[PDB]
């Protein structure tokens, strides 16, 4: 599970601070890498790791803003004094107890073969 | 003549004791091979080693069909002989093989003698003194 | 546990002579069943060992032979001038194999763990490697094999959260 | 032969000669027995005993 | 306080206490050599 | 360089001889010879040097030159002798029991060695297994 982490993980820049625009502007997809860069960050998420998969197959537009709706995620590694290393984050991302649980689900929901609401 | 039964003819002239011939009989067969295989120019040691060996457990091979020897403390005391060998030809050449090849009278046990006695340092400890203070020489040099 | 770095050479002569690797920490075990120039070529590995093992885990590195043996001399008991004889020619040894291996210079070595006990962590130093620009970039690539045995190993007592703060288990995410 | 010693109870007044392989190995069947041993478990928990 | 003998701050010593930790003693592991599983 | 000189004992008249044997071995450890030659190019280089070598002697206290030369040959010769193997009980006693063998060796090992080595017929069966071997080395794949 590390070893595939880092090649999917692994670019020029920090993976997560590319996602910084794209179609996730004030999706559940961008609250998701919120909420993940925190758990390196802190071990606490808003939204449990079993919950997220079903948010995020049916991605409602209801209500996204309710999770995070003042940081981003350019912003999260400076405000929480994170390393944009690659390897870095992923040793901060495994050392929390439930790190590796966190991971191998985290890797499934961002390039696993997740059935997607058209 | 296969070569399995001529060492092993050979192997059954060694005087016996008791459990204690299968030490004698191994190094016998360790000592004779590993300092009689030639070396190839093209490989270093690593491989030289691992092509002598292999060649050298062929042979236990044939002989353990004539006289029974331990295969594995035979090929302990080939390692050990083969690694002396390769030292000697890559290292330092001791010099009781200049005398005994070689005017040659007075030896290295007439001067650890005297070291001993006084507490000194010794034929070997001199001799590692000499290459060091003879690095700084050759390195400079060529 | 104790790793105890040794070359090929002298891992395969444990293995193929079946010498007890249990007490290779025991210096009067290990010197009976080892050669004046295997006990130099150990503290030889020992000082290439590139690596910085988890102290925080009580992981060390193990004391040279050579040490042991010079420490025994000065100690008081019946086998202490054989012990003082022995570190004279382990000295000897040593400069003259230092004197000839002295041009290896710039090259790093593979690393096989082969765990003994939780006391003793044997590690082969094998075949060599050049490298001379960012040696300590290819030693780390080069090892990958030596980082998993490792954590693999202590992952069985330490706990997993700790192991995963120390720098063998970045070795190997940087490796791969 | 060789010589090991134990300070159990169990053995008050007991010599045993058992055999074993002259060299040792791993997972080797000549030794008279084997212990097969898995890291004993270390578990560390909160428990809300009582 | 005509007498000042010394009641208080005596020479404290600390007595070792050093256990070794091993999978099997000596005895039980010569006799029952250790095999990972 | 005569710090450690000074730290040989004397003895006889021995003492340029001594050192001439000395001086010849650390030059001998430092310049290897590359298996990949024979024994002329390689050779002709290593004697070549240390001959350059020998004119720093008047930095020494008695080194026997021409001595020294016929020490520092001898050592190739040997070295070529035991890269294409050698058989003759009279040169594999030396090498057996010897300064370099006793470090390889471990003191059980040495005892053996010294009870083969030193049987009365250690040099006529040493002596027919190097024929046996010589003869049919090649016959092992």
């Amino acid at each position: 599970v590390l070893a595939c982490a880092i090649r999917l993980f692994s670019g020029n820049y920090n993976w997560f601070i590319l996602q910084d625009n794209n179609s996730n502007i004030d999706s559940y997809n961008y609250q998701f890498l919120l909420d993940t860069v925190r758990y390196i960050a802190t071990g606490h998420r808003r939204i449990s790791i079993t919950q997220w998969p079903m948010l995020l197959a049916t991605e409602p537009d209801a209500g996204a803003q309710l999770i995070e709706p003042r940081a981003e995620i350019a912003t999260l590694f400076n405000e929480l004094k994170l390393d944009l290393d690659t390897v870095s984050m992923i040793q901060n991302w495994v050392k929390h107890k439930n790190g590796m649980n966190d991971l191998m689900y985290t890797l499934h929901l961002l390039f696993g073969s997740v059935e997607v609401i058209d | 003549q296969q070569l399995g039964f001529e060492l092993s003819r050979i192997l059954k002239q060694l005087p016996n004791l008791g459990g204690s011939d299968r030490k004698t009989r191994a190094m016998l067969l360790a000592n004779a091979v590993a300092l009689q295989i030639p070396f190839e120019t093209l490989l270093d040691f690593d491989e030289q080693q691992d092509k002598a060996v292999a060649k050298f457990k062929k042979i236990l091979s044939k002989v353990n069909e004539n006289i029974a020897v331990d295969t594995k403390l035979a090929v302990t005391y080939f390692n050990n002989i083969l690694r002396i060998r390769q030292s000697l030809i890559t290292g330092i050449t001791d010099p009781c093989l200049v005398k005994a090849v070689l005017n040659d009278y007075l030896t290295v046990d007439d001067v650890n003698i005297v070291s001993a006695v006084v507490n000194g340092p010794d034929y070997n400890r001199i001799q590692a003194d000499m290459g060091n203070a003879l690095n700084q020489l050759i390195g400079s040099i060529d | 546990t104790q790793v105890l770095v040794m070359p090929k050479a002298v891992f395969e002569s444990y293995k193929t002579a079946g010498v007890q690797f249990n007490k290779l920490l025991d210096t009067n075990y290990i010197v009976s069943e080892t050669s004046v120039n295997d006990l130099a070529e150990i503290h030889q590995a020992l000082t290439a060992f590139p690596f910085l093992l988890p102290e925080k885990l009580d992981i060390k590195l193990a004391v040279s032979p050579i040490i042991k043996v010079a420490e025994l001399g000065e100690i008081d008991g019946p086998e202490q001038f054989k012990m003082k004889d022995l570190h004279n020619r382990l000295e000897s040894r040593l400069a003259t194999n230092e004197l000839r291996d002295a041009g290896n210079r710039n090259l790093v070595y593979d690393y096989y763990l082969y765990p003994v006990d939780e006391n003793l962590w044997v590690a082969v130093q094998q075949s060599a490697h050049i490298a001379s620009s960012d040696p300590r970039r290819v030693s780390i690539q080069l090892n990958h094999t030596f980082f998993d045995s490792m954590i693999n190993e202590m992952l069985n007592t330490r706990p997993r959260e700790s192991v995963a703060s120390t720098q063998i288990f970045t070795y190997y995410l940087e490796s791969c | 032969y060789d010589i090991v010693s134990t300070n159990n109870q169990l053995f008050d007044g007991k010599l045993v000669v058992i055999p074993t392989r002259a060299v040792q190995q791993e997972n080797d069947i000549l030794s008279w027995g084997q212990f097969f041993y898995v890291s004993t478990v270390i578990a560390d928990l909160p428990i809300t005993r009582g | 306080n005509y007498n000042e003998k010394s009641q208080r701050d005596f020479r404290v010593v600390t007595i070792g206490y050093n256990l070794a930790a091993s999978r099997q003693d000596e005895f039980a592991e010569r006799i029952y050599p250790t095999t990972v599983i």
